[PDB]
RNA sequence: AGAGUGUAGCUUAAAAGCACCCAACUUACACUUAGGAGAUUCAAUUGACGCUCUGA
């Protein structure tokens, strides 16, 4: 029985003037749109440095490969298993304030 | 075979305190706020406080920061745990309640004819198991502690080989679940090392080549 | 003389006699006059120094509204006065294409053929 | 035409195809469809990694099954000095993955539990019996 | 690391204003959660 | 009765063998663009182009004009890039460009465009009026 | 110490075309719209800085 709160609640009727300085200023706009594009320029560094890590030991891995192929053919099987005992993973995410 | 089969590992300590914003990241937080402030609706605490306004407003002629205070006063009193783990443990570089931001790896100092310094933990293959038995049998054997830790996969990670007939080193990469280590005066140096110190701790091809795949981000 | 009629069940219509054609690159916007053989009549892009050299970026509705300015300039020169541009519901409902639209009906050029005198 | 040398040119149903659970390769090796289980107690960090790890596995070609949603908890926490409360809720979202190959899973694995943001818990199960 | 997922708003046309609240969880350590009320601290026992 | 192709078939470089690991086509664009270079392309059937282009004879047309003037390529693109970044740095021109305020003097590109790329663009214009058909054959 | 060499991620492109991000929409992806960042290792075909390969 799939039901979700991805639907919005009936209490949103008639009250969202708790902000109604929809107005907004120029500086603040200039501010805005530098910074978007700060921002933009900035996460494309992040994902560069996160390809590089990617390629970087998707080759190591791939020579590996190869030099496992060099010295044995057992080893490259007992090394390229599937191992279904480690796959249900679990990992807590990095806190705030240590215990 | 001229070649000596020899395997080591990575046993990475994850981050535990969550790294800390840059300047661009913390004012972006601060106006993730301003907006999400600007486009919510509809506060529950906010129509109690203009509603309470209103009908004092209203008998005055003719509450909720209360709420505010008490909440602020118990956040005052409490104190939070310390992050400042470099002023915690000055620069005791073989404790595991060193820089919780970063992850750690595990490096051991050894004796060896060619090069008699830190290295990740040796095992020589014996014929009857998997090079994973090899890990194991390293974390079993490794000087008086108990990991709880778990192998990311049964797939190498590294390979860096020097001839003196040739010492092949079979790199790892294994991740310390809650494990620690008993006698914390160990007479072996167990150092937990990052990659910025991997510079000062590992030195050339066979060691510190371990660039690679040991993960920073 | 002859429009090329047919070619219902397909896109574009190929009933003109000159087609304005714009190509959106990820560096450049380049604007071509072509008739219906397929010649280049007139060409104008930001690949250009002419271009480049007053544009801040050549990827803008600015630098689309440039350019319709300086082909719309070009198609008085040359003679061009009637065109029919076939965009894309995309193209139609981007802002570049209406600053486009805008800057070469304000240069003069007409997007609309007129018909054909069959009798 | 059939005798033509032109014949089957405008064919396109080959081109097109319409019309797996514990899959395996024998002396190589790939994991089934398996459930990145992603749950958090704020709906907007869940859906935020999420949204990531979806773009990540777009970027890297792991072909994503479906992205669905695991329903919201609402548990009451009772403490008393009847019991004052308070409401928490825990929101779950599953990146449901198709062709994994046990040789890239240390690739995924590693790169996810890096970028696993703050107080997120993520856990990957076979497609067995959750639905 | 932690940042990539973590810099992002509420991605929804009507929602209430959340609030950056540290809850505790029983050794002690709290997490920026979102919360309806003003109350920085919440309990776990 | 069947008669194999006279040369390639348009669909036979792709591989079958499992569709869903090919990239695709998510663009109405991006399939414009292949198929009108694919329409571009000579083939060996009967075509529009065929019977309704212009045959014209590979005679590869003689150059009866000056020779071209000789510039300096490197120091032509440093000075076109030291004009982009000092443009760049004039930090009026992003609230310009941003704002959708900005403009482009048409005098100055069109003398500068007779400076430059006008001849190309004039012996086009008079090679579709046909005066080096008619006036020069 | 010696070779393959050398256009940003890729191109029997010559300063281009594809890839690639941030916002809007989308649960999400995708599409689209608006933006964004970029390269010719240096000196008159050679000479000398950087990656890879080989050895000590």
């Amino acid at each position: 029985i799939p039901i979700e709160d991805f639907i919005t609640p009936l209490k949103f009727l008639d009250k969202a003037r708790e902000r109604p300085q929809v107005e907004l200023t120029f500086e603040e706009t200039e501010r805005r749109a530098l910074l978007l594009k700060k921002w933009s320029l900035y996460k494309q560094q992040e994902r560069k440095m996160e390809r590089d890590t990617i390629r970087a030991m998707l080759e190591a891995q791939q020579e590996a490969l190869e030099e496992l192929q060099l010295e044995s053919p057992k080893l490259h099987a007992e090394a390229i298993k599937r191992d279904p005992n480690l796959f249900p993973f679990e990992k807590e995410g990095p806190h705030y304030t240590p215990p | 075979s001229p070649w000596r089969l020899l395997g080591a590992l990575c046993l990475q300590r994850p981050p535990v305190v969550s790294k800390p914003l840059t300047p661009l990241q913390e004012e972006m937080a601060s106006l993730l706020q301003q907006i999400e402030i600007e486009r919510s609706l509809y506060s529950d605490h906010e129509l109690r406080a203009l509603d309470e306004n209103q009908r004092l407003a209203k008998k005055k002629a003719d509450l909720a920061q209360d709420l505010e205070d008490m909440w602020e006063q118990k956040f005052l009193q409490f104190k939070l745990g310390a992050r400042i783990t470099e002023a915690d443990e000055k620069n005791d570089r073989t404790s595991l309640n060193r820089k919780l931001d970063r992850n750690l790896v595990l490096l051991v100092r050894e004796k060896f004819g060619d090069q008699d310094v830190w290295i990740l933990p040796q095992a020589e293959w014996q014929p009857g198991e998997t090079l994973r038995g090899t890990a194991e049998r390293t974390l079993a054997t490794l000087s008086e502690n108990n990991m709880e830790a778990k192998f990311l996969g049964n797939a190498p990670c590294g390979h860096y080989t020097f001839k003196f007939l040739g010492a092949k080193v079979f790199f790892f990469k294994a991740l310390l679940l809650t494990g620690d280590f008993s006698q914390a005066g160990n007479k072996g140096h167990h150092v937990w090392v990052t990659k910025d110190e991997l510079g000062d701790y590992l030195k050339p091809k066979y060691l510190a080549q371990v660039r690679r795949f040991v993960s920073d981000l | 003389a002859r429009k090329e009629r047919g070619w219902r069940t397909v896109f574009p219509s190929r009933e003109f006699w000159h087609r304005l054609r714009v190509i959106r690159t990820q560096h450049h916007v380049e604007a071509l006059v072509e008739h219906q053989n397929g010649k280049v009549v007139v060409s104008a892009s930001t690949r250009e120094w002419a271009i480049k050299k007053h544009l801040y970026s050549t990827r803008n509705v600015v630098a689309c509204e440039s350019i319709g300015r300086v082909l719309a300039q070009r198609c008085l020169e040359a003679g061009i006065n009637f065109m029919v541009y076939q965009p894309t519901p995309w193209e139609a409902a981007s802002d570049s294409m209406k600053r486009l639209q805008s800057a070469m009906t304000e240069g003069g050029v007409v997007l609309r053929e007129p018909q054909r005198i069959y009798e | 035409y059939k005798t033509k040398p032109t014949h089957g040119i405008g064919k396109y149903k080959h081109l097109i195809k319409a019309e797996v659970r514990a899959i395996n390769l024998g002396t190589d090796y790939e994991y089934g469809v398996l459930n990145i289980h992603l749950t958090a107690y704020d709906m907007t960090l869940a859906e935020s990694y999420a949204q990531y790890v979806h773009n990540l596995c777009n970027s890297l070609s792991i072909k994503v099954e479906e992205s669905y949603a695991m329903p919201t908890k609402t548990i009451e926490v009772l403490q008393l000095q009847m019991l004052l409360d308070s409401v928490l809720t825990t929101h779950e979202r599953v990146v449901q993955i198709s062709g994994l190959s046990a040789t890239f899973a240390e690739i995924f694995l590693e790169i996810i539990q890096s970028s696993l943001p703050e107080g997120v818990r993520l856990s990957v199960k076979e497609h067995t019996e959750e639905d | 690391d932690s940042s990539r997922a973590s810099l992002t708003r509420v991605h929804r046309q009507a929602y209430a204003r959340l609030y950056p609240v540290l809850l505790v969880k029983q050794d002690g350590s709290t997490i920026h959660i979102r919360y309806r009320e003003p109350r920085r601290m919440l309990a776990m026992p | 009765r069947r008669t194999p192709p006279l040369g390639p078939m348009p669909n036979s470089d792709i591989d079958l063998s499992n569709l869903e690991r090919l990239e695709k086509y998510r663009s109405f664009d991006r399939y414009r663009r292949r198929a009108e270079q694919e329409a571009q392309a000579p083939h060996w059937w009967r075509t529009y182009r065929e019977y309704f282009g212009e045959k014209t004879d590979p005679k590869e047309k003689i150059d009866i004009g000056l020779p071209p003037p000789k510039v300096s390529r490197t120091q032509q693109l440093l000075e076109r890039k030291q004009a982009i970044q000092e443009l760049r740095a004039n930090v009026e021109e992003e609230r310009a460009a941003r704002l959708r305020t900005a403009s482009v003097p048409l005098d100055a590109v069109r003398a500068e465009w007779e400076r430059t790329c006008g001849p190309y663009h004039k012996q086009r214009l008079a090679e579709y009026y046909g005066l080096y058909r008619d006036l020069f054959h």
